[PDB]
């Protein structure tokens, strides 16, 4: 394992409210559709959904501000994020989130991503480490201070990376039946605060055979050197990029709209409104 | 992680005195070198690689090249001597580390050659059942001396206890040697002699219990 | 403006402890992370440990790890430093600096405090008179003295004729023996016509062991 670090103030930092609009919509399935409507079952993120914005750290003076918290997993997750930076570089997941039980640790870097199942003790407040080597003048990794110790393991899984390098990245994740599954979609767009109007469904990205209990996850986050100098403040670096959308996935029904080339270009919610019902009554 | 700099650099006045300190870490992290004289806190001299504080003369110039960082101070002048630190902290903020240290001469002053003072036993320690001959060295430059004692012509084994030379108020530097012996030993043999080497010169003062 | 004021040193046996203050002034104590350094006597400089400016969290060099606690108390100001279980090896100035806010150096130090870790035992010194000679001096002067051995610990003070001799006075610095004790020398050169007609007598003080001690020098016989 390794040594962790103390990183949550006194002083918290405030979520914000924001809606889904229509977003969190993903292929349910890798079965090939083409000019059809189809009416699926499943645990969708409903539309106009609750959604919460959280800043996880913060450079105000030039004061130091973390708050990067726990968040529940209940039926599913919807979690997206702004940001050119490589800030968050993925998630934990689990219930007690300590040596007692088994949880999902999901990591990216620059060259891989690595996804373990253990019985991890997790640090208080995890992260990874990244600093400015100033000969090679690039961004390196530092040291890991995810966890304390880990034991048991029963799944480990590398590949590429797919959270490195205006551009919003959408995940969906999924524990059922034993697996964890996880879609994810990357897309350009020109808005700030609030989760942009339109429609692009995620794409599957990786069913994971973990067969644990989720019950709880807390995103992983990389911090620059120049934030854990011993004072409280951080003049070397703009750390408002830092923040992320979390929305909770339901059972619901939707209708999604396959073009000519299998693509989902729309959909309905059939429980929003009774004009959806009535299109699905229709199923037109 | 541990910094390497050399322990001595001699330059001469008006010249150009450079000082390197190396290590692996010092090709990820900035370097930050500081300036103690003696019996005072250190000062900042130069922070990352290059960057002078408010109160710090253009005379001192930072470089950095790899694994080594560089202090250097042009117009070297008879206050830029002593001793020079470099300082890094590792990545994830967990440690700090200072290098060795370089002792900074300046040179041009003039080799002083040692007076010797010998003084024997006094009776009153005597008396006390002990004895101690007290060798005074002082007024020499450099600050490097060796002293060697010897019971009548062959030079004693043990008993001796010797400062390392000391500054005085006139920059010129001071020592003292002692030798220890019982009252047997002193009686019994013809003379004690303490001779001080110094820049290859050698001065002998001799005393004998017969006084 | 800025001021940083160490105290707590002392002189200690080994094995036992021994807690530094810093108490800060002239800045926001609680914004800045703060740092104990030390030196020992004719050595380099060692980072001893730092702590966070809320005391969140502290990390110590591998030297003193398990054995020494940083701590602080932003309300008074004042940073301390525990030292348990001391070796002789701890012996050095402890300095108290302060972290300079946004990069890893440290920009304010204070005028640090001395530790002494020996197993010595307090003891006052014995002092004998080096009688006057003249073989080493200028003409018509001799020097003459005052052995200061076996004491601990440092410092003694030593004057002649309880200060009203200056000229031509020259006290050594003390030999830290191999016995863990202390010595020094003190001589002054004097007119060799005075000796038949002034006393000479050395003040030597030794607080720690409340020990002081005239010593009348004659010419031997
Ligand atoms: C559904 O997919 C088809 C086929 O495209 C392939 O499959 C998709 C899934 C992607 O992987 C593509 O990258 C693949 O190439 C798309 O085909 C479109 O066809 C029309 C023409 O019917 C294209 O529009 C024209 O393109 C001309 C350029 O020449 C091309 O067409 C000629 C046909 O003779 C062919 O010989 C040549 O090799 C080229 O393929 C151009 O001169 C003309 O003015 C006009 O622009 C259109 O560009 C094709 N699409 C793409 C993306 O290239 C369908 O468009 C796609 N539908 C949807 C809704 O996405
Ligand atoms: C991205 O991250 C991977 C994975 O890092 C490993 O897993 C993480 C979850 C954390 O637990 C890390 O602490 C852990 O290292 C990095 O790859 C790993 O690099 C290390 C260091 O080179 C490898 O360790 C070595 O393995 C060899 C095996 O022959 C031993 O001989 C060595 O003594 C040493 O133990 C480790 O095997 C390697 N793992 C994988 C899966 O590649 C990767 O470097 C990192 N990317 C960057 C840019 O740093
Ligand atoms: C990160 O924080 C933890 C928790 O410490 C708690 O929060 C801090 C902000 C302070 O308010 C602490 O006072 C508070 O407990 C640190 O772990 C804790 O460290 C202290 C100091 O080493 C431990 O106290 C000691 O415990 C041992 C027995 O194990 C006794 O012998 C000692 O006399 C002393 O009482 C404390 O047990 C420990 N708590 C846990 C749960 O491990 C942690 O060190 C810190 N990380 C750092 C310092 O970077
Ligand atoms: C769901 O949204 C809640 C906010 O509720 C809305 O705002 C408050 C001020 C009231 O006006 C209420 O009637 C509104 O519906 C959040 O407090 C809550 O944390 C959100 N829950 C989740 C799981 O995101
Ligand atoms: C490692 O695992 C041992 C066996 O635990 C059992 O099998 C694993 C695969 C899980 O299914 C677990 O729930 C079972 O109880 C333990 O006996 C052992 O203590 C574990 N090691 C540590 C350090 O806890
Ligand atoms: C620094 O750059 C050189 C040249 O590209 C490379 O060989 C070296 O490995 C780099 N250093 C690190 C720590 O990556
Ligand atoms: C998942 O949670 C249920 C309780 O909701 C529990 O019965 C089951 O054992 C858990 N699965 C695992 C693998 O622990
Ligand atoms: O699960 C559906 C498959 O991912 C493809 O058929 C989609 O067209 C997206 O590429």
């Amino acid at each position: 394992g390794t040594q962790c670090v103390n990183l949550t103030t006194r002083t918290q930092l405030p979520p914000a409210y924001t809606n889904s609009f229509t977003r969190g919509v993903y292929y349910p399935d890798k079965v090939f559709r083409s000019s059809v409507l189809h009416s699926t079952q499943d645990l969708f993120l409903p539309f106009f959904s609750n959604v919460t914005w959280f800043h996880a750290i913060h450079v105000s003076n030039g004061t130091k501000r973390f708050d990067n918290p726990v968040l529940p997993f209940n039926d599913g997750v919807y979690f997206a994020s702004t940001e050119k930076s490589n800030i968050i570089r993925g998630w934990i997941f689990g219930t007690t989130l300590d040596s007692k039980t088994q949880s999902l640790l999901i990591v990216n870097n620059a060259t891989n991503v690595v996804i373990k199942v253990c019985e991890f003790q997790f640090c208080n407040d995890p992260f990874l480490g990244v600093y400015y080597h100033k000969n090679n003048k690039s961004w390196m990794e530092s040291e890991f201070r995810v966890y304390s110790s880990a034991n048991n393991c029963t799944f480990e899984y590398v590949s590429q990376p797919f959270l490195m390098d205006k551009n919003l990245r959408e995940f969906v994740f999924k524990n059922i039946d034993g697996y964890f599954k996880i879609y994810s979609k990357h897309t350009p767009i020109n808005l700030v605060r609030d989760l942009p109007q339109g429609f692009s469904a995620l794409e599957p990205l990786v069913d994971l055979p973990i067969g644990i209990n989720i019950t709880r996850f807390q995103t992983l986050l990389a911090l620059h050197r120049s934030y854990l100098t011993p004072g409280d403040s951080s003049s070397g670096w703009t750390a408002g990029a830092a923040a992320y959308y979390v929305g909770y996935l339901q059972p619901r029904t939707f209708l999604l709209k396959y073009n000519e080339n299998g693509t989902i270009t729309d959909a309905v919610d059939c429980a929003l409104d009774p004009l959806s019902e009535t299109k699905c009554t229709a199923k037109s | 992680y541990e910094l390497t700099q050399p322990p001595s650099v001699s330059v001469s006045p008006g010249q150009t005195a450079r000082i390197t300190c190396s290590g692996d870490a010092l090709a990820k992290h900035y370097a930050y070198w500081y300036r103690q004289k003696p019996g005072q806190a250190p000062v900042l001299v130069i922070y990352k690689d290059s960057e002078r504080p408010s109160g710090i003369p253009e005379r001192f110039s930072g470089s950095s090249s790899g694994t080594t960082v560089t202090l250097t101070i042009s117009g070297v002048q008879a206050e830029d001597e002593a001793d020079y630190y470099c300082q890094s902290a590792d990545s994830i903020g967990s440690s700090w580390v200072f290098g060795g240290g370089t002792k900074l001469t300046v040179l041009g002053q003039p080799k002083a050659a040692p007076s010797v003072t010998l003084f024997p036993p006094s009776s009153e320690e005597l008396q006390a059942n002990k004895a101690t001959l007290v060798c005074l060295i002082s007024d020499f430059y450099p600050g490097a001396v060796t002293v060697a004692w010897k019971a009548d012509s062959s030079p004693v084994k043990a008993g001796v206890e010797t400062t390392t030379p000391s500054k005085q108020s006139n920059n010129k530097y001071a020592a003292s040697s002692y030798l220890s012996l019982t009252p047997e030993q002193w009686k019994s043999h013809r003379s004690y002699s303490c001779q001080v080497t110094h820049e290859g010169s050698t001065v002998e003062k001799t005393v004998a219990p017969t006084e | 403006e800025v001021q940083l004021v160490e105290s707590g040193g002392g002189v200690v046996q080994p094995g036992r402890s021994l807690r530094l203050s810093c108490a800060a002034s002239g800045f926001t104590f609680s914004s800045y992370g703060m740092h104990w350094v030390r030196q020992a006597p004719g050595k380099g400089l060692e980072w001893v440990t730092v702590i966070w400016y809320d005391g969140s969290n502290r990390y110590y060099a591998d030297s003193v790890k398990g054995r020494f606690t940083i701590s602080r108390d932003n309300s008074k100001n004042t940073l301390y430093l525990q030292m348990d279980s001391l070796r002789a090896e701890d012996t050095a100035v402890y300095y108290c600096a302060r972290a300079v806010a946004g990069e890893w150096y440290f920009d304010y130090w204070g005028q640090g405090t001395l530790v002494t870790v020996s197993s010595a035992s307090t003891k006052g010194p014995s002092v004998f008179p080096l009688a006057p000679s003249s073989k080493s001096t200028s003409g018509g002067t001799a020097a003459l003295g005052c052995l200061v051995k076996d004491y601990f610990p440092e410092p003694v003070t030593v004057s002649w004729n309880s200060g009203a001799l200056t000229s031509g006075v020259h006290t050594f610095p003390a030999v830290l023996q191999s016995s863990g004790l202390y010595s020094l020398s003190s001589v002054v050169t004097v007119p060799s016509s005075s000796l038949g007609t002034q006393t000479y007598i050395c003040n030597v003080n030794h607080k720690p062991s409340n020990t002081k001690v005239d010593k009348k020098v004659e010419p031997k016989s």
